[PDB]
């Protein structure tokens, strides 16, 4: 029985993680007070992947919420689904990271982390077999940051053999929210690289800019950027808590699509995603579908991918659908498309079929992409990291926290030769 | 100015068992024909006579074996009957010359596991292995040099395990303290090493014991004492003048001598565990270390060599990247039972003998 | 008194014997909880032949299998499905973890843990078989456990049996279609570790069958249920010998005698030829001529080859229902008359034929029309080759980059296998070079 620790860092990490227990505690039925109410009896079988049992056929989520700012914790607890949380998972401190990462990783967050991998070890040692966390966070903010990467490190050193899955809000390139930015955002990344088996990278404008095109949402609040990553993390996850003609689970995933180490920071999709009133005028089918899929304006990252080539991609559907569809599609998609795979992969496309849709929907597909276009993200960061390390333009907030500049220099040089292997890759035969 | 990085090879001698089984069946075979200083023929023909009789009458009708043996070309090649001062001689020992001179030196270790590389570089206590002799030699020739110049050596020793770095030398020093950062300059600098300053060769001697006393070691059924970590030795030669009349003619070099752990077969072992988990990191680091040759040979990839695929290749990446004289020794096992690991760690050596790099004398003050 | 033990490795083997053991117990008359209700009529009688069914006292049936797929999913459907009643509950699932689609984990890191009790069953399994014949290994090249543990499993049957026969029914990864981005690797060391204790391997393409599908069944929308079907009504076609009467009789020891010239070219292809819809049964006679002529055809291929591009080595012909030794004597014949068929010049026999009084079976919810004669085709052929040379490029295509190949030693691989096993392919198509060349004298 396959189990996952979800453990949510930040004031993004938590909302992003709330309306996810939502939609997963919908989609096994499961009520706010946890018990159980659903019709299907394949929404039990598998209830442990991210439930434990308590004691009246109530379920509690195996879920780990920390912050440094209490007022996320009593935003979570007044929340609909705040009663099914355990009380003792909540783990957080009095005063914030200061939008710093020196503060979350070395002077406040290193404080409070003994409690949280406290809390880990009895989630993670209270299961037949882990197979991996998952962790839900944001760059460019100091909290998130900070307990997510010390967090990742120190699960790592414990439990070296087990998948790590790091769903990320990266910065966006237009509009920031953070004057340091580029500060945190690289000295995460590199903790991210050398600790993590696949990243999963998302960005707010490519949200915004898939609500007001397709959707055609007019006031895209944060819960509905919550609601499309949420889709996107129950499906990749699918195949390990129901049945399927064609299984795949994160490590086949991870196998798959990371050709070489460090090249494991992905391009999420969710299909079908059309508006309140153009649903009735269109045929949900698994064409119709592919071709939402692949399209450069339906990725959650915010880098397009005709700008570089496909390393690998994995498709993961959803719902009663054939075989042959599939396999032709994700055939007629490379041929056609052919400039934007690597030609030295004969077969760029993981598939995997899951027999059980959403709730309401018939149908429904998850894209996973790893692309070299993504270098378009770090190079941005990169040169925003120089051109504000050139002059040491917040420097006395991080060196004032015991950080030496060879921390700085080493994760720009880090992030300098991710670029440069992505380069490499887009560029060869 | 260019210098290449120069490949000696390594036959170990049989052990007991195989010895008799192999005597037994020639009156089991020796598969590495080392027939000139430069040249060894892997698998040759002509020695299985089944084979020949069976050969003779059936023309290629099908193949069942290997049709053709491998021939091999190095910088020098050492039979199972050399002895530990025969390789010192001529391997490292203008190694430490030129460390002496002003030039960044390394000397490494690679082969199949059982191979006989601790033996070379460690040694025993009844046969000393490439380490004791460069020490020896070098405060030897400081005696020599005393009352014209001041010489000052600082040794470090660490390990790669499971991708930590350990500190030999300084024991309780945590993993998380451990850690590689270059600089704006691309210089390695790892973090909180002891570098410490012996002045006699008791004392060097006496650090690498306890240094060697505190390595990851452990029976894997290839052998009793089996190296589950990549062992690294750094010695910083810096020489001043007594003249008082101090100028840019100060120098200063590094003498590295690594010992790596050896590749594992899946096919043909029985390590389940802690030790094929080892063992799989080792093969990691390993694969990545044969990335770094392969782009450092292609033309090609010039653009990216991954070095940051693991420690070891990062802490590799200033013997290959430039001003450093590289020697690699490869040891082998010559018999039919290793012939699949012997013929890699032969195939890679040779993609290794096209690697060059450019050397720059040192100069201080 | 004979009998042999079917092995269902991964996902994909498990959804073919779940095919495979519908079609026998509709074939037998057994019910999805065991029982014979045939037993009512003629009491004592033998409707259900113990070729597959174990009878205990009580007068259930007991299929001899065995399933593994290191996953419990898909087990896991077959325990909560219609035939939980049927299977012993002895169904083995070292699922706390995959393969992954990774060689290594299914061979050396999860494979092992699961073998001993594996074997374990398998050895219990044939206590009880006096007089067992061979085993009918189910799995698929390019997944972790198919591959992987189905080459454990092989060589230590190996060991433990002997000179027993080992037919597999595999599936070989498709030209273009594919589902996994690893199927090179996983294949090319699959084939590798396993030529050495095979004696036959059945060969089918998903593409192929996608094709048959759409063609002659008009189904333009086939699930994987429908390749099983017809994988399953080949695995019966194959072991109808042993259950039925029949005209010509054909031993599991026959097929690795006649299809196998060497010892390591033995992939012979298998097709289906009466592959029809009940709206075309109609229209048509479906006599023995013309569904051998279909044999013979390379759109009815279930390999994505062209026989026409090799030359024939050998071929079996499996017969069921209506059929007279003389019609297919003269279809054979009228084969041999065809210029577009060739045959290797050391074997100027090349067929061997079948022949059943039992027609095939109807599996209501199906697709196939109720034909009243029908015929199986194993044909070892050259143009295999091809197949071969095709995979062997897409590995080299990964292995130059040693893209994918760190997940292969961080399980305990060194690599230079990677390089042994493609170097054994490459003497394998040399071999199938050699071995269709004009002799001379
Ligand atoms: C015709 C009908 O029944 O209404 C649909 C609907 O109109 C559409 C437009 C829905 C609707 O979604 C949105 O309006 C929306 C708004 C912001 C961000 C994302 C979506 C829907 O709200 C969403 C809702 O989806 C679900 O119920 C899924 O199971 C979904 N559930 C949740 O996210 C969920 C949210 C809160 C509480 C409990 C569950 C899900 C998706 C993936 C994985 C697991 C669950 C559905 C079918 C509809 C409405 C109700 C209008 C869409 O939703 C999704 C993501 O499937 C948006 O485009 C799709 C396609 C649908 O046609
Ligand atoms: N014909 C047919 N092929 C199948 C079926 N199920 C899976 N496959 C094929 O099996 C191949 C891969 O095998 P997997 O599905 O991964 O099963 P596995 O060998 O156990 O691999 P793991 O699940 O990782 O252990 C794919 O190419 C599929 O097309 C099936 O029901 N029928
Ligand atoms: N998707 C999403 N992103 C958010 C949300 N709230 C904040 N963010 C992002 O998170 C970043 C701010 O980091 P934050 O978590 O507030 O800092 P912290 O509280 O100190 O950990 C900004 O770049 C925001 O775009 C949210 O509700 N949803
Ligand atoms: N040239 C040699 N002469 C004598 N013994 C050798 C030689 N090479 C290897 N050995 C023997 O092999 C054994 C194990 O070798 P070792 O060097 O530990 O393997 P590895 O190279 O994997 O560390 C030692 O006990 C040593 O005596
Ligand atoms: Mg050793
Ligand atoms: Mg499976």
């Amino acid at each position: 029985m396959r189990e996952i620790v979800h453990i949510q860092a930040g004031q993004c990490g938590n909302q992003i993680g709330a309306k996810f227990w939502e939609v997963i505690s919908d989609e096994h039925g499961i009520d706010p007070t946890g018990s159980y109410h659903g019709d299907s009896d394949l929404q039990l079988e598998r209830i442990n992947v991210y439930y434990n049992e308590a004691t009246g056929n109530k379920y509690v989520p195996r879920a780990i919420l920390v912050d440094l700012e209490p007022g996320t914790m009593d935003s979570v607890r007044s929340g609909p689904f705040g009663q099914i949380f355990r009380p003792d998972n909540f783990v957080f401190g009095q005063s914030g990271a200061g939008n710093n990462w020196a503060k979350g990783h070395y002077t406040e967050g290193a404080e409070l982390v003994d409690s949280v991998l406290d809390v880990v070890r009895k989630e993670s040692e209270s299961c037949d077999c882990l197979q991996g966390f998952q962790l839900t966070h944001s760059l460019g903010g100091g909290t998130g940051s900070g307990m997510g990467t010390l967090l990742i490190s120190k699960i790592r050193e414990e439990y070296p053999d087990r998948i790590m899955n790091t769903f990320s809000v990266m910065p966006s390139p237009k509009v920031s929210d953070t004057v340091v930015e580029p500060y945190n955002a690289t000295l995460s990344v590199h903790q991210l690289v050398e600790n993590t088996d696949e990243t999963y990278c998302i960005d707010n404008e490519a949200l915004y800019d898939i609500c007001f095109r397709t959707l055609k949402l007019t006031t895209p609040t944060y819960g509905d950027l919550n609601h499309l990553v949420s889709a996107t993390m129950s499906g990749v996850t699918t195949c390990l808590r129901f049945p399927g003609q064609l299984n795949a689970d994160l490590r086949k995933l991870a196998v798959n699509m990371v050709p070489f180490p460090r090249l494991h920071f992905f391009m999420p999709g969710f299909a079908p995603l059309t508006s309140r009133g153009s649903q009735q005028y269109r045929a949900l089918t698994v064409p119709e579908l592919t071709q939402q899929m692949f399209d450069s304006k339906n990725m959650m990252a915010a880098c397009d991918p005709r700008h570089g080539r496909y390393l690998t991609v994995a498709a993961i559907f959803r719902g009663r659908m054939s075989m042959k569809e599939v396999d032709e599609q994700m055939l007629n998609v490379q041929n056609k498309n052919s400039s934007y795979f690597v030609e030295w992969i004969p077969n760029n496309v993981k598939t995997a079929v899951c027999d059980i849709p959403p709730r309401g929907l018939k149908m429904s597909a998850t894209f996973i992409g790893n692309s070299t276009a993504i270098q378009e993200l770090f190079k941005r960061i990169s040169e925003q990291f120089t051109a504000m390390f050139r002059r040491k333009a917040f420097l006395h907030w991080y060196t004032g926290e015991g950080m030496d500049e060879m921390e700085f220099t080493e994760a720009e040089s880090n992030m300098n030769d991710l670029v440069s292997e992505y380069q490499q890759y887009q560029d060869a035969t | 100015k260019q210098s290449s990085i120069s490949v000696a090879v390594r036959v170990r001698p049989f052990t007991e068992a195989e010895s008799n089984r192999l005597v037994k069946i020639d009156n089991l075979r020796k598969i590495i024909n080392v027939v000139d200083d430069r040249m060894l023929i892997f698998d040759p023909p002509e020695t299985n006579p089944l084979t020949k009789m069976q050969r003779n009458a059936f023309p290629n009708s099908f193949k069942g074996s290997r049709i053709r043996e491998h021939r091999f070309v190095f910088d020098r090649l050492f039979d199972e009957d050399c002895t530990q001062d025969q390789v010192y001689r001529n391997t490292t020992q203008p190694l430490l010359d030129s460390v002496l001179d002003g030039y960044n030196a390394t000397v490494f270790a690679y082969g199949a596991t059982g191979c006989g590389k601790t033996h070379t570089i460690s040694g025993t206590p009844e046969d000393p292995g490439v380490i004791f002799l460069t020490m020896k030699e070098l405060y030897n020739r400081i005696e020599e040099l005393k009352d014209t110049k001041i010489i000052d050596i600082s040794l470090s020793y660490l390990e790669i395990y499971n991708e930590t770095i350990r500190d030999l030398l300084n024991p309780m020093t945590q993993c998380k303290n451990l850690v590689i950062r270059e600089d704006a300059n691309n210089k390695i600098s790892v973090s909180n090493l002891s570098r410490h300053r012996p002045n006699s060769v008791e004392e060097v001697m006496q650090l690498i014991l306890e240094g060697n006393k505190n390595r990851t070691c452990s029976p894997t059924e290839a052998n009793a004492t089996s190296s589950r970590s990549h062992a690294v030795l750094q010695i910083n030669v810096i020489q001043k003048d007594r003249t008082g009349d101090i100028t840019e003619e100060h120098t200063f070099a590094t003498l590295s001598i690594i010992d790596l752990a050896g590749s594992e077969r899946a096919a043909a072992t029985k390590n389940r565990g802690a030790r094929l988990n080892e063992g799989a990191n080792i093969n990691k680091s390993l694969l990545a270390l044969g990335n770094c040759i392969n782009a450092l040979c292609d033309p090609r990839r010039r653009n990216h060599v991954p070095y940051r695929d693991s420690k070891l290749t990062r802490l590799l990446k200033f013997s290959l990247g430039g001003n450093c004289k590289t020697v690699m020794i490869v040891c082998v096992s010559p018999s039919s039972q290793h012939y699949d690991e012997t013929l890699n760690t032969l195939k890679y050596a040779d993609r290794a003998k096209e690697i060059k790099t450019k050397l720059i004398r040192n100069q201080h003050n | 008194m004979r009998e042999c033990i079917s092995i269902h490795v991964g996902q994909a083997g498990v959804q073919i014997g779940n095919a495979c053991w519908e079609l026998y117990c509709l074939e037998h008359g057994i019910q999805p909880d065991g029982q014979m209700p045939s037993d009512k009529t003629i009491g004592g009688g033998d409707d259900s032949f113990n070729t597959f069914f174990s009878e205990t006292g009580a007068g259930k049936h007991v299929p001899r299998a065995v399933f593994v797929d290191l996953e419990p999913t898909v087990i896991d459907e077959v325990r909560t499905g219609t035939y939980r009643q049927l299977f012993h509950p002895e169904q083995l699932i070292t699922g706390k973890e995959d393969a992954a689609n990774n060689y290594a984990r299914g061979h050396y890191t999860i494979g092992k843990e699961i073998i001993d009790l594996v074997l374990d069953r398998i050895r219990k399994l044939a206590d009880q078989c006096t007089g067992l014949q061979g085993f009918l290994v189910f799995h698929s090249f390019g997944g972790g456990t198919g591959s992987g543990f189905t080459s454990l499993l092989m060589e230590r049957l190996s060991v433990d049996y002997g000179k027993k026969s080992k037919l597999e029914f595999s599936i070989y990864p498709a030209p273009q279609v594919s589902t996994a981005v690893v199927e090179p690797y996983n294949s090319i060391l699959t084939t590798h570790t396993t030529l050495e204790h095979s004696d036959c391997a059945f060969m089918v393409d998903n593409e192929a069958i996608y094709d048959i599908c759409r063609r002659n069944l008009d189904i333009e929308r086939p699930t994987y249920t429908n390749l099983n079907r017809l994988i399953s009504q080949i695995v019966s076609s194959i072991t109808a010998s042993l259950r039925f009467d029949g005209a010509l009789n054909v031993d599991l020891t026959e097929f690795q005698t006649n299809l196998v010239p060497y010892p390591r070219i033995h992939f012979p292809l298998a097709t289906y030829a009466p592959v029809i819809s009940a709206e075309k049964a109609y229209h048509e006679q479906l006599s023995v001529a013309e569904i051998t002529n279909a044999c013979f055809e390379p759109a009815n291929q279930m390999v994505k080859c062209d026989p026409r591009h090799g030359k024939y080595m050998a071929c079996c012909l499996l017969y069921r229902g209506d059929v007279v030794p003389k019609d297919v004597n003269a279809a054979i014949a009228t084969i041999k008359t065809k210029r577009s068929i060739q045959f290797v010049d050391w074997c100027p026999t090349g067929f061997k034929v079948g022949i059943n009084y039992q027609p095939p079976t109807v599996v209501p919810g199906g697709d196939l029309a109720k034909v009243q004669r029908a015929v199986c085709m194993l044909s070892n052929t050259t143009a295999i080759a091809e197949a071969w040379a095709r995979l062997d490029h897409k590995f080299d295509l990964m292995y130059a980059k040693r893209a994918f190949v760190h997940w292969y030693v961080g399980e305990g691989m060194e690599e230079g296998e990677f390089s042994e096993a493609r170097e054994d392919m490459a003497a394998l198509e040399k071999d199938y070079e050699e071995v269709g060349v004009d002799s001379v004298e």
